[PDB]
């Protein structure tokens, strides 16, 4: 899908708001 | 004799809708895997109202029709609910009916509206008599169904005079599952559509306390301080 | 935890700020808001430090 | 700096029914009781017309705690309890949150979290009896202190000595109830006053009773202000597909913030999200080179 | 919070400075009448400092 490899694909698949708080 | 109420008798605490959240509240509920009574009235008993009464019933022909909730002797108030005209008839009276209870086939307050478990729930708090219920089509004789069924409020009757007894009025020309309510801490698993499907009592065994402090129904390997 | 600290009381009569401002006009809103501000500020400082 | 839109219109909604209610029925009463009976009325299911109290200048001050008296016309309640007991009007100080006093330790008790009014005022002839005052009597010392808002109907002769005082009053024996023998032409400054307590319940249920404020229409898709029966906020209201069960009124989210609402008049589903805000960031080369700037809204 | 505090006189937040009161029913009693002093009744809006 993006540009990655098989191993990096597994690595991303294996890891898984406005009351003042903000996310950059 | 008795029977074990496996998970029976949990109600929505407050009117606030939610979704997919494990909310924790502190309110009067019937403890999990507790010990409920199993009457064979008819010969009609009189029971306490210590903090709230979880009252089931299994009747296809609906002989379990009335209630009464106090000195009972027309010198103090009452809540004589005769539930047999259209939907409900409720009175707060002191009149000539507290002699010998059976339903055949002053007055400061008034109100007008085996294949099921009329699992009502009664309580009296802060001048607010609250009722809950739900129905479920199950006909297993000696055992309440395994699972979980949340109770859904019906009516709010704010009079708040006094209740320490209650008693059951049936129709004649045979079953009850009376329990009791304690203050417990419950963890409730709301679903997507908004209806509860599971609950965890934080005062049953160490594993449950682990769950309640961990905010999960799934606990993996480790050592957890509680 | 930082978000959950907003619902706390800290000694005032309520946690929601508008309701406090919706019941008490001249000085007593301020005597409660002092406690609210102190508590929230300490929670924020703790969060920044960790 | 920070960036944030401002609301343009404001909307107030609360149920249609008004049913003006008789506040004065307990004010223009017939008879009063001293400490034993106060009838625990439940004035509710109406609109709180507090304008009836401050229009008359023949009353004492609205000296009470929890809410600014002038703000009493813009709060929306659930249940109001009126306490009707009458006591001496020059001793009217013990009715305060957490204060001592004999009548404040063996009689009517106000709680330390009393969020209600204790409005009380003068009494000239309605309270004072004609041709002698023998009826208005209060019970004397009790066994111990009493829990707040608790009745004390039960009466029994106190026993601390060798005498049970079962009708044998005298010779180191007493009976709390006694006749005062107040003739009319006495120290009118000692006359009892009309004392009423209007407790408020801002705790449990969605608001039910409040003032004659006017309800506008609905606005949609706009950073707006709104007052749907206490539920104040700032955001945009779009009709959401959240399937409320009948008894359900509000809506809340994972971090315990108001998220969805229903209309107290039309039963329509709505939700709430903050209207856009953030920060503003300035991008520029060095001022030594040029004076131009680009700006970013986070 | 009073009628005088509403339509007749008022004070600011801190009010550094103070007030003295002494009895005056010795020269201007003016027995039998004495309608030389008035105060304002109901008004639309409240008042502001000084
Ligand atoms: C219920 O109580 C009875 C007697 O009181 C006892 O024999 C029985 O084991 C109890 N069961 C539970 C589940 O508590
Ligand atoms: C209710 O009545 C019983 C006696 O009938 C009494 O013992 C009890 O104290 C009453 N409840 C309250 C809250 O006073
Ligand atoms: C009304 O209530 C009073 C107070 O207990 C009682 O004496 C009287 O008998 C009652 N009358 C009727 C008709 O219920
Ligand atoms: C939610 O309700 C829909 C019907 O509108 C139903 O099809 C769906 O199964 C329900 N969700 C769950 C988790 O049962
Ligand atoms: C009581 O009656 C008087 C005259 O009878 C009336 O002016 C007043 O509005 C009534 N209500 C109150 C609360 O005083
Ligand atoms: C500021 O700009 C001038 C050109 O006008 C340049 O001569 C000077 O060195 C600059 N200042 C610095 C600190 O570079």
């Amino acid at each position: 899908p993006s540009k990655r490899s098989f191993i990096e694909d597994l690595l991303f698949n294996k890891v898984t708001k406005f009351n003042g708080l903000t996310v950059l | 004799a008795y029977t074990n109420s496996f998970t029976r008798g949990v109600y929505y605490p407050d009117k606030v809708f939610r979704s997919s959240v494990l909310h924790s509240t502190q309110d009067l509920f019937l403890p999990f895997f507790s010990n409920v009574t199993w009457f064979h009235a008819i010969d009609n008993p009189v029971l306490p109202f210590n903090d709230g009464v979880y009252f089931a019933s299994t009747e296809k022909s609906n002989i379990i029709r009335g209630w009464i909730f106090t000195t009972l002797d027309s010198k103090t108030q009452s809540l004589l609910i005769v539930n047999n005209a259209t939907n409900v008839v409720i009175k707060v009276c002191e009149f000539q009916f507290c002699n010998d209870p059976f339903l055949g086939v002053n007055c400061t307050f008034e109100y007008v509206s085996f294949k099921n478990l009329r699992e009502f729930v009664f309580k009296n708090i802060d001048g607010y008599f609250k009722i809950y219920s739900k129905h479920t089509p199950i006909n297993l004789v000696r055992d309440l169904p395994q699972g979980f069924s949340a109770l859904e409020p019906l009516v709010d009757l704010p009079i708040g005079i006094n209740i320490t007894r209650f008693q059951t009025l049936l129709a004649l020309h045979a079953a009850y599952y009376v329990g009791y309510l304690q203050p417990r801490t419950f963890l409730l698993k709301y679903n997507e559509n908004g209806t509860i499907t599971d609950a965890v009592d934080c005062a049953l065994d160490p594993l449950s306390e682990t769950k309640c402090t961990l905010k999960s129904f799934t606990v993996e390997k480790g050592i957890y301080q509680t | 935890t930082l978000v959950k600290q907003l619902s706390s009381n800290f000694g005032a009569i309520s946690s929601v700020l508008n309701d406090i401002l919706a019941r008490l006009d001249p000085p007593e809103a301020e005597v409660q808001i002092d406690r609210l501000i102190t508590g929230r500020l300490q929670s924020l400082q703790t969060y920044v430090t960790q | 700096s920070n960036f944030r839109v401002q609301p343009t219109e404001s909307i107030v909604r609360f149920p249609n029914i008004t049913n003006l209610c008789p506040f004065g029925e307990v004010f223009n009463a017939t008879r009063f009781a001293s400490v034993y009976a106060w009838n625990r009325k439940r004035i509710s299911n109406c609109v709180a017309d507090y304008s009836v109290l401050y229009n008359s200048a023949s009353f004492s001050t609205f000296k009470c705690y929890g809410v600014s008296p002038t703000k009493l016309n813009d709060l929306c309640f659930t249940n109001v309890y009126a306490d009707s007991f009458v006591i001496r009007g020059d001793e009217v100080r013990q009715i305060a949150p957490g204060q001592t006093g004999k009548i404040a330790d063996y009689n009517y008790k106000l709680p330390d979290d009393f969020t209600g009014c204790v409005i009380a005022w003068n009494s000239n002839n309605l309270d004072s009896k004609v041709g002698g005052n023998y009826n208005y009597l209060y019970r004397l010392f009790r066994k111990s202190n009493l829990k707040p808002f608790e009745r004390d109907i039960s009466t029994e002769i106190y026993q601390a000595g060798s005498t049970p005082c079962n009708g044998v009053e005298g010779f180191n024996c007493y009976f709390p109830l006694q006749s005062y023998g107040f003739q009319p032409t006495y120290g009118v400054g000692y006359q009892p006053y009309r004392v009423v307590v209007l407790s408020f319940e801002l705790l449990h249920a969605p608001a039910t009773v409040c003032g004659p404020k006017k309800s506008t229409n609905l606005v949609k898709n706009k950073c707006v202000n709104f007052n749907f029966n206490g539920l104040t906020g700032t955001g945009v209201l779009t009709e959401s597909n959240k399937k409320f069960l009948p008894f359900q009124q509000f809506g809340r989210d994972i971090d315990d913030t108001t998220d969805a609402v229903r209309d107290p008049q039309t039963l329509e589903i709505l939700d709430i999200t903050p209207c856009s805000f953030g920060g503003v960031s300035v991008i520029t080369p060095g001022t030594n080179t040029s004076n131009q700037v680009a700006v970013l809204y986070q």
